[PDB]
This record gives C-alpha cells, structure tokens and sequence, in this order.
C-alpha cells in the first residue's frame, strides 16, 4: 500500500531547456507529515527527474540512478547517457518490477538536453511510459494538462515558461488537498546544467464577495 | 559431483577406456544368439553346477518385458544396472506410447544409454 | 459530460457541450443538456440521465403549479429546496446532479445539486466528467463583473477545454445567459470540430438484398 | 474538515475551515460550515454534507415553530436538543458530527457538542471534524476560561489555521461566528490573514521575483 | 458418479462397474471398460476423474509389472494394495489422485480377497464393497443374500440383482455394466451387460 | 490494491491486397476519460515486409514490440537471413502464448508481404492464437469498424471446396480511402480513436507513411 | 463450436463449422477448426482455440521426430495417448483443449478423444463442442456401419449443420474430411448460409 | 448479464418523409434458437411502430400493456396519439419502476404531424435518446452503430432507405452470435407500409 | 431432472414428457404424469420444480375451469396460453414460479397449435418445443425429420425417436415417458413409454 | 505509542510514552522504546513490537561489526541507514515506524525520521506513534530553532505527556534521552511529575480525604 506519498509533478519544454516543478509535500493518508521534502533531483549531466506517488520508492530509485551515473562516469570515454537512455532504463525497470507484482509505486517525470535535442518523458507505476513536450503525474494530468495544453507554444521563453508552470502549479494548490504551498522549479538547460529553485510559496486569492458571502443577507451568511 | 574425463583420447585417437571395457568383456561369461524363422534361441555358459550354486534365484537369461529377452557378457554388476533401466524405460514406453517397444528401439535405447556412459564425466 | 456555470454581472451563464454516451461508444452526437425549469431558471444535469430528466421535470412542475398558487415569479431557492428535498428522501439512490442557475427578486443564484442532497452556492460551478477541465479554466481565468460577453467566453473555454481533454463529453457547446428578463439560450453556439472526411464516391450496396415477403398497406 | 468552538465571557465564537472534498478534488473552497438556527444559535457542521445540511433545515424548521409558540428567543440548550433529537433518531443515517453555540439571558454563552452517534455534552469548547485531531495537544495547553471576545477570536483562529496546516481534509479560508449579546459577527480569514507555522514560507506571486 | 462395487465368493471374486464415459450431461461413451487386468491374477476398478482412474492405474500396473519382471515372483494381492495404498497416501498430500479403487485378486495359497481403497487411502480386506452412488443399493442387496460361501452363479445373481436396483432406482442409473471375475484360473471377463 | 493491466485504447486496421497491404491504426493513449499523448504511435516495422499493429495495453504492447525485434536480431545474426512475414506471424503467435498464464494485454495485427509479394494479414487475440486474413481490425474501435470492412470487402470463405471466385481486389488506393472511412466513422462513434491516423502502406517499391487528422475529443 | 467424426466401413470421417465466437461477438468465421497433424492424421480444434493450436504443433512436432528416430510413422494411438500425456501434465493449469484425433494406422481406422484434463476415449462416433448435443441427435439416427462414402459425408455435413442452425457459437462453412488407406482428403466445404436453403428449399 | 439473455437486434433510420425500423428475428434461452421468427417490432398504429429490444418477456408485457394505454387514449381523446408523446409515455411508465426496472430498451419510430418522421431509443428508465439519422439497440449495438455510421445518408427516399437498413442490419447482425436468423424491416411512408422479411444467414 | 417436448401434426399436436419424480438421487417414482389436461381440448406440460410446478398448473387449470362454467364457452388455446404467461410474468417480478410450461390445443376454426412458455414468462407460438437436457437432442432431431403434415403415425414414431435418443445420450436419461396428443376429438393420452 | 525526537544546539533529545496493548488490556505499563544502536545512537521503537526491536537488534549488529571494522565511531547517518536497510528491504513483511537520533562528531545531533516504508527524512524534530496527531498543532505552535538542554527536554516533556493525556494508547512514564557530546543519559518522569492540562485534577490518596 502507499503510505507516505507525495503528488502531481508537472513538465514543461520551454526554449533552450526544461523546466520541471513539483510541491514539497510528502503527505500519510490525509496529514501532511513532512513539508520539505525535496522531490526533484539532478540525474546525470544531461537529466533531471521528479518523481510523484510512494517516496521510499522514489529514494529507492535515486539509488538505482545514482549507480547507473556514476558507472557510466567512471568510463570516461567520452560518451554518457541522455534524457533518452536514461528515461529507456526507467521504463525498463518499471516495467520489470511490474512484472514481479511488486511495483515501484512511483510515477516519473524525466526530461533533459543532449547535444541540443531536448527530451521530456513520463513514466508511470505500472511502465506506461510516453515522451511529450509537456507532462504530468496525478492530479497534475486533470487539472495541469488542460492549462498547458492550452498554452504551451513552440518557444516558450524561461519567463513565461515559469509563469506558465506557476499557474498550473497554483491552479492544483487551490484544488487538491494534497498539495502544500511549499514548491519547487527545476531549470536545466544545455551548458548550464541543472539548476533547482530554492523553496517558495505562491500567493493566493480568496476575497471574492460569493465566497465572503454565500447566499447574501444581513443576517444569512 | 565429481566431474573429469575419464574417457579420453589417447594419441593414436583411440578410447583406451573403452578398448578396456572390450577387454572386460572378452573375459566375461560366452553367450551365443541365434535366429530362427520362428523362435529366437540365446543361451550362456555357467560356471559348474556341480560347484555348490544355487542359480535358482537369478537367470543368467533374463526379461527386459514379456516380448525382449537380454542376455549380457562381462561385469555382471553392470548388467544389473542396465537391465533396470531397460526395464524401467520399456515399461515407460508402453505407458507414453500405449504400444510395447519394439526389439530394435530398446537396442537403440541400451546403446545410447551405454554410449553416453562414455562421453559424460566422472 | 461537461457542464458549467458562471455568474456574471448581471446575471448567471449556463453551458454544457451535447455529446451523450453510453459506454465507450456516443450514442446521441448532439444532447440537449440545458434544461428549463422557469422562465427564470434552468439547469445543467450530470449523472444518471433518467433520474436527472425525472428530477428536474418533476420540479418544473411544481414549481409551476406554485406559480400559479402565488401568482408571483417562481425564485431559485424554492427550486434549491424541493430539489434537495427529492433527492435526500431518496438517499442519493436516484442519482441527479446538477447545476442551478437563475435570476430573480433578490439577483443571480447558481447552486450545485449532488445526488445525496447536498448543495452549494457558488460564484462558478462545474459538473461532470470535464468538471477538473473546466475548472481548471475558471480557476485561471474566473473574476468578479465579468461582462456577458467575457462570461460567455471564459464558459465557452471551458466547455472547449472539457470537450477537447475529456472523453466523456465531447460534440458541439451550447449555452443559456440568464439576465434579469430575457434568457438568450444558444442551441449550438460553438461548433469547433467538424467531420474531417467526405467519403467521396458513396460506397454501392452490391448484394441485391434478396427479401422473402411484402406486405404492402394503402395508408389513407 | 475542522470545526471549533470556544466559550468566552460573554458568549460563544463558533468556527469552520471551508473545504468540502470528494476524493482528493476540493469540490468546493469556500463551503459555509456554520449555518444559522435562530439569531442567536448557529451550528458547525461536519461530516456528511447532506445529512449535516438536511439536520440544520429541520432543526431551524422545529426552532422556528417554537420560538414562535413561545413567543421567545429559544434558548441554546433547546437547541442542542433539537438536534440530538434528529441526530440520535437516526444514527442509523445521519454520519454527522455538530457543535451548537449561542447565547441566552438565561445561560450566557454556551457551546453543546452532539458528536457522532448523537450524544450532547456540554463543554467550555469542542472540537470536530477530521482536522480535530491535530488540536487536542494544542488546545489542552491553551485553553483558559473566561475570555474576552478578542483572545477567543485569536484563539479559534489559531486552532483552525493549526489543523488546516497539517491536514489534507481542512483548508481554504477560516470563517468565525461570533455570537454575543449584541448579536452574532460573522468574519473571514483568508490563509494571507493566518500565521505562518514550521516550515512555511511567505507567499510569493511568481519566483520570477527570487529566481532559480 | 461412477460406480463400481465388489464381493468375494467361494473360491473367487466379483467386480462390477458402470462403463458410461460422460461429460458434464453427456455421455460420449457406453462401453467404457474401467476394469483392468492388473495382473493375471488381479483386478483393480476404479472411481473417480477419468484422467486420474487411467493414469494412476496405469501408474500401479507399470510397477505391478515391474516388480514381477525384477522378482520373477508377482507381487501377492495384500502387498498389491499396500502398494496401491503407500502410492495414494503419499500423492495425498502432494498432487492428490481423486481414485477411489476396488482391488480383488486371487493368491494361491489364501484364496479369493477383495481389498477397498477409497480417495483418501483406507485399505480393508471386506467380502463385499462399493463406489459411487450406487454404493448404497449394492451394500444393501449384499448385505441382505450375501453367504462367505456363496457360488460363482448365485454370487453372480446377486451382483445381476445389484445391478438392475442401480439401475432403475438412481437418478443417474448407468445402462451397461461390466462383470469381472477372478479366481483359479486368473483374472477374466465374464459376460457384458448391455442395456442398449 | 494495484491492476497490473489498463486499457490504453486506440484502434488498428489491416488491408492486404494483390501487391501490398494496409496496416494503418490511430494515434491516441487514454487512461479512463482522459488523453495521456496525441502522438502515441502503434505501428511499429519489425522486418522489411512485416508492421505490427497494436492495441491495448501500452506497456504490453512496447514490451512485446522490443521483445520481437530482439528475437528478429538474433534471428538474422543466427541465419543471416531476414524473418519472412509468416515466420514472424508463427513467432508473435508463440511469444504470445508463452506467457499464456500472463497474457499480453495487446492486441494485434500483422501485415506486409509474404515472400513471392502477396500481401497478408495475420488477426491475433491476447492469448496468441492467429489466422492470416484478407482484412482485420482490433480494439476500442474494431467493432465498430469490422461491419462496414466486411460488407464492401466480402468473398467466399476459402474453404468451400469447389473454391467459387473472389471480388477483384481492391488495388491499393481504394485501399487507402476505405481505411480513412472507416477510421472516420469509426472515431465519429467512439471515444478511445482519434486525434490523428496513421496509414502506413507496404508495397513492393518499400513503406510510405500518410495521415489523416482526425478530430480532437 | 461443433466438431465430430465417426469410424465407418470405407475409413473415419470428420466433420466441423468455421466459426470463432467470444462474448456474443463473431471474432472470425474463416478458422480452420480441423488441424492436419500427418499427412495420414488429423486433429480437430474444440475448447480453446490458442491451446488447440499450441498443443496440436507440439503434438505435430513430436510425431515428426518419432517418425525421424523410428523410421516408421507413429500411430493414432501413440499420437493420442502422447497428447493425453501432454495435457495431463498441465491437469490444472486450465487448458482447454479436447480434440478428435483422426487417421489410419497400419491396423486400419482410429479414432480417440482427449480432453484437457487427461480424459482419453477409444471411441467409434464423437462429437465435441458446445454444439455436441444436435451433433449427436443428428449422427446416431443416420449413422450406420456400412453407409458408403458420399452419404457418410451427407450425413456429417447434415450433422453440422444442424449443429449450427439450432446453436448461437456454432456457424460459417461446414468442412468435412475423409480419413481413409491412401490418407486424407477434403471432400467439401459448405457455406450454412447456402447450405440451409439447400436443405430447405423456400417454394 | 440479464439484457443478452435473449439476444435482439433493432435498427430505426430516418429517410425523407419516411421512416425506416428494422429488427432480427430469433428467440433463444441464451444459445438455444427455439423459434426463428420472434417480433420485436409492434405496429401500435399506422405511422408508429415500437421495437423492443432485451428481454423477451418484459417486451412482451410492455406491449400488451401499451396496447392497453394505447386505445384507451382512442376512446378517451379520439386521435392516434403522436410520436414524441408515445416515447414520453413510454419513457414515464418504465421510469416508474426505475427500481424494478424492465429489461428493455425499447426503440420508437414513426411518423406523424406534416409527415415527418420521428425516432429515439431509450434507457431501461426511459432515458430518451432522440436522434435525427438512426438509433440502434439490441446486443448488436455496438455493430449496428458502426454499421449505420458507415452506411447512413441525409436524406434518403422510400427504397434507398430500405436497402441501407436492411444492409446495416444484416451486415451488424452476421457479427453477433445471440442475433441473426433472419430480418423484419418495415419501411413506413405518409401513403405506404411496406413490411418486408429478409433472407438471413441461419446460423 | 425434467424433460417435455411438443409436436404439431397435420391435425394434431402431441406432446411427450418423461415420468420419473426424483427428490436427490432417488427416483421416488417412474410414473409421475406430468402433461396435464386443463381442457377436453388442451395439454399443458411443464417442467421444473415440482412444487411450483403442479401449483402453478392446478392454479391455472382453476382458472380455465371458472372461465368455462361462468361463460358457457372455453378459453380458446392462444388465450389459454396467454392467460398463463401474464400470471406467470407478474408472478415473476414478486414470488417467481420456476416452472417452464408448454400448452397444447385444438380449436375446431384454427386448428392444432403448440404454445411456449419459459419459467420467465416469454410466450411464443412454436412448431416444435422442448425443455430440459432432453432439449437438445428432442430439437435437433425434430429439425432433422420434421415436417407441417405428419400423420400420427410420423409423429408418434419421431416422437419415439426422440425418446430413444434422449435416453441413449443423456446421463440423467429417465426410463419412462408418456405421450399425449390432442385432436378434434380432444386432449388423450396417446400411449406410454415403459422401458423398465 | 508516542515516540519523539527533539534537535536542540548541542544534541538530541529523543522521548516516549510506556504502554503495550493487547487490545484494552495495558500488557506492559513502563515499556521501554528507546532502544540503544550504539554510544552515539537510540532509536525510538514504534509500530509492532516484534518487528521494532527485531530491526533494532540487526542494527546493533551491523553497528558493531562497522564500528570495529572501521575503527571509529558510527555516525548517526549511517545509523540511520542501516535502519532503513531493513525497515525497506522489509517493506512488505515490517510495520514498525522508528526515529534515529544521536550526535556524532560530523554533523553534530541529527534526527531521522523512518516512517512505515522506509522514508529516512533527516527533520529537526520528528514524531510518530498513534500519539502524534495530538502533537502535530502544538509542536507546528511551539517548535524552536537551536533550544538549549532545559528547553528542549521540557518541551519534550510538555509534548509526550499531552499525548499521554489524550490517547487511549499511549500512558505510563516518559521517558527521554539526552545524546550529547559528553554522553547520553537517561531521564524518567513518572506520571506524577509531568503537567496537569484541561480537565485533569490533583491525584488524591482517597476520598476519604476530601469528602469524608
């Protein structure tokens, strides 16, 4: 069963890079545990990740990567993997531990840029995998996709790309109650490399005069 | 497990460990076969009867099935052990196949069985 | 299905698209999904087709034999109420759905009706299987005095949204603006997705057919 | 969901939290859990939207029947057993868990809790709702008796904020009922209004304005 | 369903059993014989799933087989059913057969023998026994005519007896029967009962 | 509790003909009511003159799809040869059935030209068993499709034995335009095709990809 | 489905539909539902249709080697005890494959049904499927020893048929094949749709 | 479940002053074919005809109680009554039992008013599907909606109406296994009924 | 369990039913009738359980009697037949009978008719019926020599065919059925089938 | 269960309740849940009491044989890690929650939280048992940043005993533990010396005493 899990993680292809952003929160069943759970992660030269559903699972999976990097570092011989490969060998070990009836509970977001080609993909708990320009895990694919479908364009500047990402992200703070105002940008582009927002909270807006009053009356409401 | 070759070439390509066992054999009990048009007659010398041996108890010609009929020359504690398998392997025959074996495939049987005894290790 | 409604400033907007399914497979490629229950209140129905259509029939009647009764304009809440008085009685067993909207006396109203009885009073409200596509466009774009027309257009966007990124509902966008009178309703104001193919030449039945009997009446 | 109420000198402060889910979707964020009895008695629903909603209707429909045979202002504890009358008749039904508050001349201010399964009790204050949980600590360590109508109001306000926090189920704005001899003050507190607790940052619009 | 019943006479034995072959309601065929010679001098009828009856009697046939090629003695009937027994009680446990068997045999020296060995295995040397539904019309019949020295013709009576109440009073009465009859002389078929 | 299956939807077609074939199937992936991908491609070319069509489970589908390229590599190493399209319909078939206790949640169809040049079809079920067709059609949208496929493309079944003539087959650009009808009045009528359609044509001058657009919701 | 066969004086005929139905929805009515294991035997498809196929290229595959290593041709009773023997190793993985096998050994016709779970049947008339039962009623009325070749296969086409007709699983074109000395050849294959308004002429 | 424990199929299509309602023609336990000449289509008066599709008792029994209804109406008001407001009375009294519900999803057709034809289909509790082209019910749904996708025109005169329902409807039908055994298509116009039975594969 | 199929001549429809009242595995009784009278004219068999059954058939033939005395004309067969699937279909819904009933009749201006009528309630005119395992092979083999003007000497021998078949193939295959035919002069028995 | 850990500036204080329940029946009432892994590290023992200490006893082994093969002493990140080795590896077949703490001379007093399934999340404090959802509000209201011994013991105090004193599964002592750089030490304050919060009176010999 998923016991601490977190929630949707978004993804963006914007001009010269990505950009990924996922919320802070690790929550058990309906309480919110833990706050400051850094759920994006730097992979490699080339990658960057950020991961939804079951965390242990999530740190499981940083192990795996973590030795599949290093190994193919420790070659030096000029030729490391990609967002492609990369995100190949986490739909392969998806689906094989699928296949065990014993899952890793995760669903992954996983883009990067190599030799120019920027590559954005997702995988899920179960090894449905797809790569798009932009992406989403859980309440991320309901309430995100509509928004980013509606407005991504083909060259999206790092500015609007944020802006863009931050209403997608603000939209599933007002409606998922398993989301915490703590979050995160992930920025990677070609010759800077991964580079993760520090931990923020979004503003919100909630003085509507429906809301102050429901119905309307002196007394009522 | 214990595993090396026993069986091995030697420089003129030949199987000493099996010109041995043909060695064996050659001194082993003399048995003759013979066929007929209708009958199939073996037969085998023993070592005296007046020599105080009850052969009552064992054959020297013995059934593989009511229709194979086996009779060996050389280790006579081999020949226990094949007859078991050809036993075992004609009953399983019948009970794969629902028909009895044929003479021809229990000899292709034995000597495949004898065969790979030469090759395999240890 | 995707339904919707906002509250503009003058009055309430309603909208829905028309696709009807029954499975996965449309049955009715253009429902009328906007309902009228007084010449100042419709609904959008969500959920079991049949008990949405029985409910709110059943209300309008009421509604109107209540009118006649006080002589005066029928008003939202009384609507509100015998809904939610049919539908807890029932114990969400009839399972209708709606969004309730209207103007009246005291000014726009725009409720949502859930199976179990439950209500709510809201600025924007949304329903059915697009309810989170929608959403998402209201709670982006959604602000208070809203004109007709923009409040028609952020509707039609998320009608367009929970058309194009939901299954459930799909087909053309139809829309009922209800002002403090006149309740300008559009049967098939957008239609964004037309059929891609002609056919060309029509396909020839080649097999004659071959028929047994024919009876044959000379209807009057 | 959270639901509190807290008894001061003078009266009562009932409060909500405004977020009715239906899953992990927050169907509505700014849902009234406070609806009215007479003016002078409200009640904090929770549990069950629609039992909660159909227990406030019957019970505002009996009090107005007696308020006017009466020809008085109901007091508070004919409230309270008003809706124990519906909530214990069906405890088969109802999964609905309330707190009553108001004020009489005859009593003062009080606050009845008819939790789920129907009992009243009587309390210097209550707590409700799945986000009550995370207040007993708090609130055992906080409450002092006979307060003004301030420090209450602080206090509800940190509970509510304290549960919205840390749990899933409760969020949106905290509403107060503030309900007195002079007669009740409704108030709203959007989440900018409330505190900042561990490990939470100052609201922010676009991190265009910080970078990373 | 299948039913299959036994007795042991003067100086032999008698088994019987049902030979429809049938599906769930259907009967594919009316002559199947579920009595094998499992040795010149031994029966074993059998009841339970077709595939298990033929498998584990061919099972017990091939070491029965065996034994008398390795021996040149045959197994005698009482080590016959142990074995039968040892086998059943020891597949028990693992990937059970779903046979019940009737072993009747004649050994030289002690004479006739029916032996009873039901799914779960329980061996008794019994003069008279029954499988399936039919059981309960068998054992009462034989119970009521029995006699421990009771001849080839009048015991066969009683089985013809045993068979016609099978046969007109169960719901599923089976038409034909086969009788078998072991003694002296080796195991044999005695006359087909065709009902159609 | 987890399902270790999802249906992914979308739809396949297949039209073989005197010297070609016509494999061609939609572009889209669903789970539940919403899309995941509009680009999500089923066909996949697994040998010069074999398309696999697929629908169902995409995992399933991608993991068996790698699974018979792998086993066509060590096919062409092993016999220096490349896999004909009946040896690789008899190979899906097995690949299929080995895992029969855990069946692929893929539905497929194979296609191209057996090695004289005559196009085939090969119709599979989850379970492996296969049969080579003049025309097939699987999943969200086969049902819908096969009525109208079988009414204009219709022959006697080749096993009445005085064999009674065929329909002239259509030649292939009538092939093409049938595909495009069905596949419209296909995605008219259901939920799980559409937003785009891959034709993919096998032919003896080599494969060419077209596409239609199909709408949106 | 519908499937039977039946030993007679002139050799064994076989008789079968075309049609492959799952749910309430006609997969395909072009399946070969009678499987040629030797050009001397064959194995009729009933029950699953994918363990049908598997099992009988298996079957198919360990004839040809018996008859590689033999030297002789395998009999119908070996094929069908080797298919019982298969099967019986998977009792109670749920297979379900029964199947006529069909041919004439050297001692003249055979004719055995085997079942998924090791139910093996020497037998002079089968039917199997789900539309065993008309096949039946039909077979054993016309049914007779010596009835020659061309109203042996009538009667197994009249079977079918009427298999068909009154059952919803069972349909398409009816092929019968004979089973004789010189092997098997196919006699017919019938569309039912025809078929029947030959049967039952409209006038 | 309980609607495929018969098996329908019923077709109705709108041609241009006319209307066209076909259906099958079997009755069957589940697979068992007992009668090959069942009515689903019910004429209730000249320019209204009702198919019922599902079950065959409840269809039964909401015939003969709409032939009650029905008349009485005659009698009572002195005019047939009209489409729309037959499929709302229809639709009521299988709400009614929106908790016993029939097993029936009826299919209205017929024309009315200035000539002009009307059709809808209908839930188990009467949730109305008024369409304009065609509607389909029956186990065949999903094979006539393709097929009366595929096959549909506009507007469509008396005889091309005809040989377009009775190919959608044959063509749908030889896909499903429950249906078949022949066809029943009435098509109606202001001056005309003509009510054919088609040629349908038995099996 | 039981088994009744029907036959309509030239002038006369027979119907057959078997006659073995069982309880579990016991057949109680091989001559329980089954195929009522409700008329001179009219036969109604019916199969299932056999409380509902003969319940609901003595229900029904009260209300064929009450129509008859209080009219001074008889329910003719189609009305007969419809009476029956009302009152079996509203009993359906509230306290089901499980008994499938085929009904028989001759009418001197309409001639022989044979009605179905499933436990469910579903009423059809057919040329031939048949229920229960019997059901199979009875359809199969009327379809295979039926005709619209068999002489009774047709039916009565198809009929026996029928029978023949039905025991040889089924497992729960009774002994004994009876058979019934009504013509002009009126519902009779025609003959019994022993096998027994 | 009520387990606790608490950073303060120079250390660690972890601190738990003492009740095991069979049900309703307190089987062992001064229970001990903070089980030793070496000189710098205790882990407080949650979930089943099997599966916690049968982790604790792993870890104490593989502490030893680290400590020695290496030479120094074990930081409490590998501590930590080592913990979560098992309590992961095991997912499936462990339901024990746990929290590490200690000080080593690296990284000075940390604390890691290791929920059920093995999520090591290094906190400044952490809590866990049935007990810790009364703590959440007031420990969100009353953490601080860098406490001394004194304040970060009293709150620990103040913390257990509020989930003492509204849990039906926690009760008995507290007990904590002070890691810190001159050694660990162990403290236990039995019921009669924690606080008093609302509705809890004086304990008295007897009645006699005050009525008579």
């Amino acid at each position: 069963y998923p016991y601490v899990t977190g929630t949707s993680v978004i993804g963006i292809k914007y001009k010269d890079g990505i950009l990924i952003a996922a919320d802070m929160g690790g929550s058990y069943g309906s309480t919110l545990r833990y706050k400051s759970v850094e759920r994006l992660k730097g992979i490699g030269k080339h990658s960057l990740l950020g991961a939804s559903g079951e965390i242990s699972d999530f740190q499981e999976l940083l192990r795996y990567l973590d030795d599949l990097i290093l190994y193919d570092n420790m070659w030096d011989d000029g030729n490391s993997f990609g967002p492609k490969e990369v995100h190949n060998y986490l739909t392969r070990v998806m689906y094989n531990r699928r296949n065990k009836f014993n899952p890793l509970w995760n669903s992954l977001v996983l883009g990067g840029v190599k030799n120019g080609q920027k590559y954005l993909g997702t995988v899920n708990m179960i090894g449905v995998h797809y790569q798009d320009n932009h992406v989403a895990t859980g309440f991320g694919n309901h309430l995100a996709v509509p928004i980013l479908r509606d407005e991504w364009k083909e060259d999206l500047s790092f500015e609007d790309g944020v802006r863009l990402l931050e209403k997608c992200m603000r939209v599933l703070l007002y409606r998922d109650r398993s989301a915490v105002n703590k979050l995160q940008i992930a920025k990677i582009t070609e010759e800077g490399g991964v580079t993760i927002s520090p931990p923020y909270s979004l503003k919100t807006y909630w003085e509507f005069a429906a809301f102050k009053n429901p119905t309307a009356g002196a007394e009522g409401s | 497990r214990y595993d090396r070759a026993i069986t091995v070439f030697s420089p003129d390509g030949h199987l000493f460990q099996v010109e041995y066992a043909l060695e064996a054999v050659r001194k082993g009990n003399a048995a003759v076969g013979v066929r007929g048009t209708d009958t199939v007659v073996l037969g085998v010398e023993k070592k005296s009867a007046a020599k105080l041996q009850d052969s009552r108890s064992v054959r020297k010609i013995v059934n593989l099935d009511n229709h194979i009929a086996l009779a060996c020359a050389g280790l006579k504690a081999d020949a226990r052990v094949l007859i078991n398998k050809a036993r075992i392997e004609c009953q399983s025959h019948k009970l794969t196949l629902e028909d009895p074996v044929t003479v021809e495939y229990i000899t292709r049987y034995i000597a495949g069985l004898q065969q790979k005894y030469t090759q395999s290790g240890g | 299905t995707t339904i919707v409604g906002l509250v503009y400033q003058d009055g309430v907007i309603l909208g829905a698209d028309t696709r009807a399914t029954e499975g996965p497979i449309v049955a009715d490629k253009n429902c009328e999904k906007i309902h009228y229950m007084a010449p100042n209140i419709y609904c959008c129905g969500a959920g079991t087709a049949a008990d949405t259509e029985a409910v709110t029939d059943m209300v309008s009647s009421q509604l109107k034999l209540h009118r006649y009764h006080t002589g005066r304009e029928s008003r939202v809440i009384t609507a509100l109420t015998l809904l939610k008085s049919h539908l807890f009685r029932y114990q969400g067993h009839v399972s209708a759905a709606l969004v309730l909207g209207g103007v009246d006396v005291s000014g726009p109203h725009l409720h949502t009706i859930y199976p179990h009885g439950s209500t709510d009073t809201l600025p924007f409200a949304t329903m059915g299987s697009g309810s989170l596509a929608a959403m998402s466009v209201f709670e982006s774009k959604y602000r208070e005095g809203l004109t007709r027309d923009e409040g028609v257009k952020i509707v039609c966007e998320a009608i367009a949204s929970g058309i194009f990124n939901d299954l459930g509902s799909g087909s053309n966008v139809d829309v009922c603006v209800i002002t403090k009178g006149n309740v300008e309703y559009l049967r098939n104001h957008v239609q964004p997705n037309p059929r891609t193919y002609t056919s060309a030449k029509g396909y020839t039945f080649s097999k004659p057919t071959e028929v047994l009997s024919t009876k044959v009446t000379a209807l009057a | 969901t959270t639901i509190i109420g807290v008894t001061y000198k003078d009266g009562v402060i009932l409060g909500a939290d405004s977020r009715t889910s239906t899953g992990v979707y927050v169907a509505n964020r700014a849902s009234d859990k406070i609806t009215q009895l007479t003016d002078n008695v409200y009640v904090c629903r929770s549990g069950s939207a629609a039992d909660s909603q159909i227990v406030s209707d019957y019970v505002r429909y009996f009090l107005h029947q007696h308020t006017i045979q009466l020809g008085q202002p109901a007091t508070v504890k004919v409230a309270a057993n008003l809706v124990r009358l519906l909530a214990y008749g069906n405890k088969d039904t109802l999964q609905t868990g309330m707190i009553v508050g108001g004020w009489d001349k005859y009593e003062g201010g009080k606050i009845y809790g008819i939790p789920l399964g129907g009992t009243i009790i009587e309390q210097p204050f209550s707590i409700g709702g799945s986000g009550s949980s995370y207040l007993y600590g708090f609130l055992d360590q906080a409450w002092k008796d006979g307060m003004s109508k301030d420090e209450a109001e602080e206090l509800v306000k940190k509970a509510v904020s304290l549960a919205i926090a840390r749990d899933g189920a409760s969020g949106g704005v905290v509403r107060t009922v503030i309900i007195n001899e002079e007669g009740v003050t409704r108030n709203f507190y959007p989440g900018d209004q409330l505190p900042l607790w561990h490990e939470e940052l100052e609201p922010q619009n676009s991190l265009l304005d910080i970078w990373g | 369903m299948e039913c299959v019943f036994g007795l042991v006479g003067n100086g032999f034995a008698i088994i019987a059993a049902d030979t429809s072959a049938v599906n769930s309601i259907l009967v594919h065929k009316t002559n199947e014989d579920k009595i094998m010679k499992l040795d010149s001098h031994k029966l074993m009828g059998a009841s339970g799933e077709a595939g298990d009856r033929v498998q584990f009697t061919e099972f017990v046939q091939k070491n029965v087989s065996l034994y008398q090629f390795r021996n040149g003695i045959p197994l005698t009937t009482a080590a016959a059913a142990n074995f039968t027994r040892g086998e059943l009680a020891t597949a028990l446990r693992k990937n059970p057969y779903s046979v019940n068997i009737i072993l009747a045999g004649f050994d030289q020296d002690t004479g006739p023998s029916l032996y009873f060995i039901d799914y779960i295995a329980t061996l008794h040397k019994v003069d008279k026994a029954a499988f399936g539904y039919g059981s309960y019309f068998a054992l009462a019949m034989m119970d009521r005519h029995y006699r421990s020295d009771m001849s080839v013709d009048e015991a066969i009576k009683l089985v013809d007896e045993c068979i016609a109440e099978i046969r007109t009073r169960l719901v599923v009465a089976p038409p034909n029967f086969v009788i078998k009859i072991v003694d002296k002389d080796g195991a044999r078929e005695f006359a087909w009962r065709q009902s159609i | 509790n987890w399902s270790p299956y999802d249906f992914n939807g979308g739809t396949c077609v297949a039209v073989a003909g005197a010297d070609y074939c016509v494999i061609a199937a939609d572009t889209r992936m669903s789970t539940g009511y919403n899309i995941l991908t509009r680009d999500y491609s089923k066909i996949c070319k697994l040998a010069e003159k074999s398309v696999l069509a697929s629908s169902g489970f995409q995992a399933d589908v991608r993991a068996l799809q790698k699974h018979l390229d792998a086993r066509h590599l060590i096919y062409q190493h092993q016999h220096n040869k490349q896999m004909s399209c009946p040896a690789m319909a008899q190979l899906l078939s097995n690949t299929l059935y080995y895992k029969r206790f855990f069946p692929y949640y893929a539905f497929n169809v194979l296609g191209g030209l057996d090695n004289e040049g005559k196009g085939c079809v090969f119709t599979y079920d989850a379970v492996g068993s296969y049969e080579k067709v003049g025309y097939s059609s699987q999943g969200s949208g086969a049902k819908l499709i096969m009525p109208f496929l079988d009414n204009q493309l219709k022959s006697p079944s080749p096993l009445l034995i005085p064999a009674q003539d065929a329909v002239t087959p259509l030649s292939e650009s009538e092939a093409i335009d049938l595909v495009r009808t069905a596949f419209a009045s296909a995605t008219e009528r259901d939920i799980y095709t559409g937003d785009k359609l891959e034709i993919l044509v096998l032919n003896k001058e080599g494969l060419r990809r077209e596409y239609m657009e199909l709408r949106l919701d | 489905t519908t499937t039977l066969a039946f030993i007679f004086k002139h050799g064994v005929m076989v008789a079968a539909d075309s049609r492959a139905s799952m749910g309430g929805y006609i997969s395909s009515q072009s399946v070969k539902k009678i499987i040629e294991i030797n050009p001397y035997m064959l194995g009729t498809m009933a029950g699953g249709a994918a363990d049908c196929q598997f099992w009988h290229r298996n079957l198919g595959i360990k004839c040809r080697l018996h008859e590689l290593a033999n030297k002789r041709r395998i009999s119908v009773t070996g094929a069908s005890k080797l298919l019982a023997n298969i099967l019986y190793n998977y009792r109670g993985m749920g297979l379900s494959v029964g199947t006529m096998i069909a041919g004439w050994d050297e001692t003249g016709p055979g004719l055995y049904y085997v079942d998924s779970e090791g139910g093996r049947l020497k037998g002079m008339r089968f039917s199997v499927g789900s539309g065993s039962p008309y096949a039946y009623g039909v077979l054993d009325n016309g049914y007779k020893y010596d009835m020659t070749v061309e109203e042996a296969s009538e009667l197994a086409r009249r079977a079918i048929y009427h298999a068909t007709y009154r059952d919803g699983a069972s349909g398409g074109v009816v092929s019968v094949y004979h089973v004789g000395p010189d092997g098997w050849k196919k006699v017919t294959g019938d569309d039912v749709g025809d078929l029947h308004f030959q049967y039952y002429p409209v006038v | 479940s309980i609607f495929e424990y018969n098996g329908s199929a019923t077709v109705a299509m709108v041609g241009k002053n006319c209307i066209a309602i076909g259906s099958d023609r079997r009755l069957g336990v589940q697979l068992q074919t007992i009668a090959t000449d069942f009515q689903r289509i019910f004429q209730i008066h000249d320019r209204l005809f009702i198919g019922l599709s599902g079950l065959g008792s409840d269809a039964q029994t909401l015939y003969q109680r709409l032939v009650f209804r029905h008349k009485l109406y005659q009698l009572r008001e002195e005019r047939d009554m009209k489409p729309e407001t037959f499929a709302n009375l229809v639709s009521a009294i299988l709400y009614e039992k929106r908790f016993g519900p029939y097993f029936c999803q009826p299919v209205i057709a017929g024309l009315g008013d200035d000539n002009k034809p009307f059709i809808c289909t209908m839930d188990s509790i009467g949730a109305k599907e008024l369409a304009k082209d065609f509607v389909v019910a029956g186990t065949a749904s999903e094979s006539l909606y393709g097929a009366c996708e595929s096959m549909y025109k506009p507007d469509m005169e008396p005889e091309e109406l005809f040989e377009t329902v009775s190919q959608a409807l044959q063509a749908s039908v030889d896909r499903d296994c429950l249906s078949g055994w022949g066809g029943h298509v009435y098509i109606v116009t202001p001056t005309e009924i003509k009510e054919h039975i088609l040629k349908g594969r038995m099996d």
